[PDB]
RNA sequence: AGCCUGUGUACCAGGAGGGGAACAACCCAGAGAUAGGUUAAGGUCCCCAAGUGUGGAUUAAGUGUAAUCCUCUGAAGGUGGUCUCGAGCCCUAGACAGCCGGGAGGUGAGCUUAGAAGCAGCUACCCUCUAAGAAAAGCGUAACAGCUUACCGGCCGAGGUU
RNA sequence: UGUCCCAACGUUGGGCCCGGUGAACUGUACAUUCCAGUGCGGAGUCUGGAGACACCCAGGGGGAAGCGAAGACCCUAUGGA
RNA sequence: CGAGUGGCUUGCUACCUCGAUGUCGGUUCCCUCCAUCCUGCCCGUGCAGAAGCGGGCAAGGGUGAGGUUGUUCGCCUAUUAAAGGAGGUCGUGAGCUGGGUUUAGACCGUCGUGAGACAGGUCGGCUGCUAUCUACUGGGUGUGUAGGUGUCUGACAAGA
RNA sequence: CGCCACACGGGGUAAGAGCUGAACGCAUCUAAGCUCGAAACCCACUUGGAAAAGAGACACCGCCGAGGUCCCGCGUACAAG
RNA sequence: CAACC
């Protein structure tokens, strides 16, 4: 299913989960990547990934940009390398799907997505100054698979 | 921007409208130098290039009628020279000059002649395996010198196996 | 799935309609090469025969083998070159600017046009001249025409007109060499232009057929099976689809077909004489006897017999000239039979 | 063949759609204009799309019909018939009493209308109605 | 292919049922299609004398019935006209199984065959008895 | 969805006239007749009434000359095309680039290995001469050889680089 | 075996021209249109362009969402049989 | 996973037409699109060659004949340079066909107490009209340019 | 169903191959300039075409007579014309 | 695929 089906905010928040049943669970894997053990605090550089629109991103999305984000980490850095990511949204707007013309349309449940408000920070890396090109090559990487043009800023950083 | 170039006693350079001529002991070249606002003239002892803007593309253009203009000293001075060697593998290739034209037979057992003809008052000398392409006007020499190369392109099959043809082996 | 298939006659002999001159015109002339020289003659169709060839092609595994060749026989008799036209160049093309006239005409040239009582070849000519020397001049052609009195076969008198361009070397030498022909008496003949050999393409108005159908005059299938039996035969499917709503000039419809002007390329002139001997006995039916300055025509000539056709140096030949072929045979055999 | 023009306009280097633009007011204001050295006439811009464009109208047609011009005899008449009420009396008397040369077949000089004038030791994007016709096909007569 | 040296009206079509002239087993043939040839919308496509054939054979030996081979068209009722203008016809229409090099597969031609046919298939030809 | 179904409001329906190419509901505008005048929306190169208006800048694609819209598309992604503004650092004690010259010895480090000598792998990675020159950054070799980066000097001369 | 390849020629009656006889269908108006667009979204008539001198003869029927018949299908009617 | 284009399929809507815009497939005849199957010219290759494979420009021309099936599509056969796809009221019934579909007769299976039902199957089963306008193919008469004969020019237009 | 005829060559380009060449001392097929390069575009070739409203050009004949119509015999033409 | 299923 095409995201242009979701990806705008055109519908109520629909996450009750009391009156809504059989939601299907989400592919993202891991929330927390790097060495989760450590502080972002004992880390030089803070590098987040800002959505530039207002936008859904499904959970199936979230899954494949983080994928491919950490993935990147991971063969520049090592299975273990010194750093840490965070994935900070979650998908708690339900989302249907109307699969017996338009009569009793409402949809049955399909999926998961994350409302994200224009300039929010979607992910947010730690590192030290060496991997500081790796991080901002995983995020080109990562906007790449979500809808909106995205911001790779640098927050604590002032080593140009 | 301006641009001031002193020309070669050797040298003696004349100039109306768009149109600037090059004379020297070797010959002369003439070219048309012409871009919007960019002014080229002869001042005394010296050829000027000048313009009253100076954005990128117009900068661009004054230092490509700088190398030119010096081109054209050069060119009727020491003059233009480039060199080639021909090569073939298999077939004996025959490279000769007949008129205003450098034709090739036998390339690659071929039958027919495969032929350029040269441009300008281009020189085409050749010396057994070696060629030599000289003149006064680069462009023309040039060409010519690329010219007689792209004859013997092959496109047809492997050139890591077919390496037969005449090719550049000095630059001016 | 609706195979593909080209459609049906040519779009570009239109429209198919009745020719305006059944003398025909030429729209080109060969380049100018040789020594100046008139670029075309005309004759009357009399008729077709054969005649055994020794094959002339360099190329062809039968060189030197006996060929029998189908032949049209046109009777070509001396024309004459009666004006010099000169055609100035301007800003809106050639157009006319002056005509050098003779004083000598054959006695029916008056059936067709008011001939000159008074004129002035040296003001002309004066006029020519000057517009060389201005560089203004455009080509150069003269006014020939027919002697139909010459062609018993042929009933009419009144002789036919053309303008045929002259070639050749300089302006200023070819100049010359029109008006030398010119103030003889014009006559020239058939030799004089072409050598048997050479290739020419010949003009002429096509054999009239008046109104005929799709299948006859664009080459449209006939109905087919079940088709032909519901009461159309000769007509076709439709004329257009819905959009655009109307008929578009492309669809195969009936009209005129026949008596249009063709210009037949690279026709090879077998031979060129004078006399009978390619007549066929009894005599060509529905023409008459030949006897008299003829030529052979490799193949067919457009147009029926007696039509006026017109020669010229086959502008765009595919092969080189290989003269005079050896023409053991000329088949007289009669023509009804 | 011999027109009492009220005005010679010199078109040569000169921006064609205004100087179209100016023998049209005149024209409808009572003025015979010739306008001259048609051939000469500029348009500015980038050569291959400007002839994309007018090639685009020579190809374009039908039965009922699209005669598009090719000399600059009449790109350049064309280009002022756009400029007039051509349909209306007083439309086509204005654009009958207006033509257009190749060359300068008077003994005066045409006048060079301001605002018109192109300068080519400014241009370099620009093309001759002549260069058109030529690509167009046209027997170039001029 | 070489010039067959003669002008050819094709006799025959695609369905045609020939006479195989030779002794490999095959007596009657059918044609399938002609070697090199494209028609038109609509048009049966044909073959005459000269042309190089796909048939099946449909009267012969159990082994050789039904067998899809390439054949030559030897013979054809139809005329053709040779260089001296004169036309040529035979009693028949028939054809001779080829191989993949154009060499009869039989040992033996039955019949006569156009001598225009022999500039072509030689080796069909250097089987002939009589030529024609 | 020019969809379905609510809600508030103005409009069309039942609303002229001016504009919007045309165009029920978009803009101006609510209108007795007739007349003079000034504006509204919108527009002032021609078609067509009014500017080929002024100061200035950007664009080279005919981008564009398209308020709104079923109606006018243009996206994620990319851009040493070009214009403008800012920050860091380097530079006439000569910057950046280019071209020329030098790029050396202990020693072909030790280990592994038949062999490995900058460059298969492992470990170490030290000091002489000196204006420089790695226990060698990239090719290259069966291994050498060979070709270059670093690094130093010269020619050149003005901004350069991030 | 012309159903077909692939169409040709011919025969008789029409068709065409002339004398005489002499209807019907159909007709809001205007109407020489074509390309695009617009419009209740399927325009000869609105808009922009293009083309267009008037009239007449023959033709095969692309369009007039052609003419002929208040859709027989489908639904609706507190209809009929 | 993300972003689009098209309007060939399907779905959705119910805007237009129920004082009717004839319904599938085929056929015939004409124009077109390019997202290119062949042909022309190129680039790369895990390019020796030959030949493949992938890519680019390109719509001038071509893209055919047959077996089952009403079939579209598809499956299959022999040829071929290749036997590309799509739009034009799924172009084309005041052009054809009538196999299918689509009344009234009849049978089978299934369903129904029954009458009777079935984009289930099966046999049979009707297609009107003299063209007013417009459009085009060809043929004439007039007027305009403004006495006659002959010869031309070439703006435009068509072609594969 | 038979027979005949139906290019080559120029010009400008696309993709692409390059030359000179700077912005950016170098490099760079490109920014200006240039050499090449497709069955494709233009020309070449064929057909129509003075109603092209800028409604054309030339030569001769004639204005009391050039030429034309009717008439007559006929077809290389033709449904009327 | 041409209405009803
Ligand atoms: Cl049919
Ligand atoms: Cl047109
Ligand atoms: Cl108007
Ligand atoms: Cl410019
Ligand atoms: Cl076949
Ligand atoms: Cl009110
Ligand atoms: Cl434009
Ligand atoms: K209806
Ligand atoms: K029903
Ligand atoms: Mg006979
Ligand atoms: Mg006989
Ligand atoms: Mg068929
Ligand atoms: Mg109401
Ligand atoms: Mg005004
Ligand atoms: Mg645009
Ligand atoms: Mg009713
Ligand atoms: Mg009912
Ligand atoms: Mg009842
Ligand atoms: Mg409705
Ligand atoms: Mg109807
Ligand atoms: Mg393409
Ligand atoms: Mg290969
Ligand atoms: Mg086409
Ligand atoms: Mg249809
Ligand atoms: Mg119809
Ligand atoms: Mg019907
Ligand atoms: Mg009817
Ligand atoms: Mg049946
Ligand atoms: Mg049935
Ligand atoms: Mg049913
Ligand atoms: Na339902
Ligand atoms: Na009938
Ligand atoms: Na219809
Ligand atoms: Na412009
Ligand atoms: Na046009
Ligand atoms: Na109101
Ligand atoms: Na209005
Ligand atoms: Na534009
Ligand atoms: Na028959
Ligand atoms: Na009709
Ligand atoms: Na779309
Ligand atoms: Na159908
Ligand atoms: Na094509
Ligand atoms: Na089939
Ligand atoms: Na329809
Ligand atoms: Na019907
Ligand atoms: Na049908
Ligand atoms: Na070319
Ligand atoms: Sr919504
Ligand atoms: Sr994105
Ligand atoms: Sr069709
Ligand atoms: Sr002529
Ligand atoms: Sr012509
Ligand atoms: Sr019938
Ligand atoms: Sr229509
Ligand atoms: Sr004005
Ligand atoms: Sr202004
Ligand atoms: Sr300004
Ligand atoms: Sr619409
Ligand atoms: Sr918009
Ligand atoms: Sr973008
Ligand atoms: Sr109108
Ligand atoms: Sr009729
Ligand atoms: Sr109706
Ligand atoms: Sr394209
Ligand atoms: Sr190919
Ligand atoms: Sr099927
Ligand atoms: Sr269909
Ligand atoms: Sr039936
Ligand atoms: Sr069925
Ligand atoms: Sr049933
Ligand atoms: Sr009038
Ligand atoms: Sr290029
Ligand atoms: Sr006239």
């Amino acid at each position: 299913k095409p995201a242009s089906m979701y990806r705008d905010i055109d519908k109520p928040a629909y996450t009750r989960r009391e009156y809504i049943t059989g939601i299907p669970g989400s592919k993202i894997a891991q929330h927390k990547m790097g060495r989760k053990q450590k502080d972002a605090d004992d880390y030089p550089v803070q590098i987040s990934l800002i959505v530039e629109e207002t936008v859904q991103l499904r959970h199936g999305s979230l899954e494949a940009s983080r994928l491919s984000a950490n993935r990147h980490l991971i063969k520049e850095l090592g299975e273990e390398g010194d750093y840490k990511m965070t994935l900070r949204k979650f998908p708690h707007q339900v989302l249907r799907e109307n699969k017996d013309g338009m009569r009793a349309a409402f949809g049955k449940i399909v999926g998961t997505a994350a409302r994200v408000q224009a300039g929010e920070q979607l992910f947010t890396a730690y590192c030290n100054v060496e991997d500081a090109e790796h991080v901002k090559e995983a995020f080109r990487r990562a906007y790449n698979k979500i809808t909106p043009s995205c911001r790779i800023d640098s927050s604590p950083a002032g080593n140009a | 921007p301006r641009v001031e170039l002193e020309i070669p006693e050797d040298v003696d350079a004349e100039q109306d409208h768009l149109d600037i001529t090059v004379e020297g002991d070797n010959g002369s070249v003439t070219r048309r130098l012409w871009y919007p606002d960019i002014d080229v003239s002869v001042d005394g002892d010296t050829v000027v290039i000048e313009s009253d803007e100076d954005n990128a593309k117009t900068m661009s253009t004054i230092g490509t009628f700088q190398s030119h203009i010096e081109n054209m000293f050069h060119g009727v001075t020491e003059g233009w020279e480039y060199g080639m060697e021909v090569f073939y593998s298999h077939f004996p290739m025959q490279v000769n000059v007949e008129g205003d034209e450098v034709v090739i037979e036998n390339f690659l057992g071929e039958k027919a002649p495969r032929r350029t003809t040269i441009h300008g008052d281009t020189d085409v000398e050749i010396d057994g395996e070696e060629l030599t392409v000289s003149g006064p006007d680069i462009e023309a020499v040039g060409q010519t010198a690329a010219d007689i190369e792209q004859l013997t392109r092959i496109n047809d099959k492997d050139v890591r196996v077919f390496q037969d043809g005449v090719y550049i082996t000095r630059k001016p | 799935p609706q195979p593909s298939r080209p459609r049906k006659g040519s779009l570009g002999f239109g429209p198919r309609k009745r020719s305006t001159s059944e003398t025909p015109r030429f729209n080109s002339w060969p380049s100018d090469d040789g020594q100046p020289g008139v670029q075309g003659f005309a004759g009357y169709k009399a008729g077709m025969t054969h005649v055994v060839l020794v094959n002339d092609e360099p190329n062809s595994p039968r060189e030197g083998m006996e060929e029998t060749v189908p032949v049209t026989v046109i009777e070509t008799p001396p024309m004459r070159a009666v004006a010099l036209r000169a055609y100035e160049d301007t800003p809106y093309g050639q157009r006319p600017l002056t005509e050098v006239w003779t004083d000598e005409f054959h006695s029916e040239l008056d059936r067709t046009l008011d001939v000159p009582e008074d004129h002035d070849p040296d003001a002309a000519e004066e006029q020519i001249r000057d517009a060389h020397e201005a560089g203004d001049l455009g080509d150069l052609r003269l006014i020939t025409h027919t002697v139909p009195d010459a062609v018993p076969s042929v009933p009419k008198k009144k002789p036919d007109v053309m303008e045929t361009r002259v070639g050749g070397g300089s302006v200023s030498d070819r100049l010359d060499h029109a008006l030398d022909i010119v103030e003889d008496g014009g006559e020239h003949a058939m030799n004089d232009i072409f050598r048997a050999g050479e290739y020419a393409d010949v003009a002429g108005v096509t054999k009239g057929k008046g109104t005929q159908g799709p299948v006859k005059r664009w080459g449209v299938q006939k109905r087919k099976g079940k088709h032909a039996r519901q009461g159309w035969r000769r007509r076709i499917g439709n004329l257009g689809p819905w959009n655009p709503s109307r008929v578009r000039s492309t669809v195969p419809q009936q009209g005129q077909t026949g008596y249009h002007q063709r210009t037949e390329l690279n026709k090879r002139l077998i031979d060129i004489g004078e006399g009978d001997e390619p007549t066929v006995d009894g005599g060509f039916v529905n023409y008459g006897e030949v006897d008299g300055p003829y030529t052979l025509v490799k193949g067919s000539v457009p147009g029926p017999d007696k039509r006026l056709v017109r020669f010229r140096p086959a502008v765009r030949p595919n092969d080189q000239p290989r003269l005079d072929p050896e023409v053991r045979y000329v088949s007289n055999e009669s023509n009804q039979g | 063949a011999e027109f009492d023009a009220d005005v010679i306009v010199d078109a040569r280097d000169c921006i064609m759609g205004r100087v179209a633009s100016q023998v049209a007011e005149q024209a409808l204001d009572g003025e015979t204009v010739a306008v001259v050295n048609a051939e000469r006439a500029v348009i500015t811009g980038r050569e291959e799309q400007i002839v994309e464009k007018y090639e685009k109208r020579v190809d374009i047609g039908n039965d009922n019909g699209y005669f598009y011009p090719k000399r600059p005899d009449g790109i350049f008449k064309r280009t002022i018939r756009g400029m007039l009420p051509h349909k209306k009396q007083r439309g086509r008397e204005a654009f009958e009493s207006v033509r257009v040369y190749l060359g300068n077949p008077y003994d005066e000089d045409g006048e060079v209308l301001d605002g018109t004038s192109l300068d080519r030791l400014s241009n370099i994007k620009f093309v001759t109605l002549g260069e058109i016709s030529e690509t167009l096909g046209a027997n170039k007569t001029w | 292919m070489e010039a067959l040296g003669a002008d050819v009206t094709q006799g025959l079509e695609k369905g045609s049922l020939i006479t195989c002239a030779d002794n490999t087993g095959a007596r009657e043939l059918k044609v399938i299609s002609v070697h090199g040839y494209s028609g038109t919308k609509n048009r049966l496509p044909k073959a005459g004398l000269g042309d190089k054939i796909t048939v099946s054979v449909t009267k012969g030996t159990p082994e050789m019935r039904r067998q899809v081979l390439e054949a030559v068209v030897v013979r054809q009722r139809k005329p053709i006209r040779r260089p001296d203008g004169t036309r040529v016809k035979f009693e028949d229409n028939a054809a001779v199984i080829v191989d993949e090099n154009e060499d009869p597969r039989g040992t033996e031609l039955k019949g006569p065959i156009a001598r225009e046919v022999a500039q072509r298939f030689g080796s069909v030809a250097s089987a002939a008895t009589m030529i024609v």
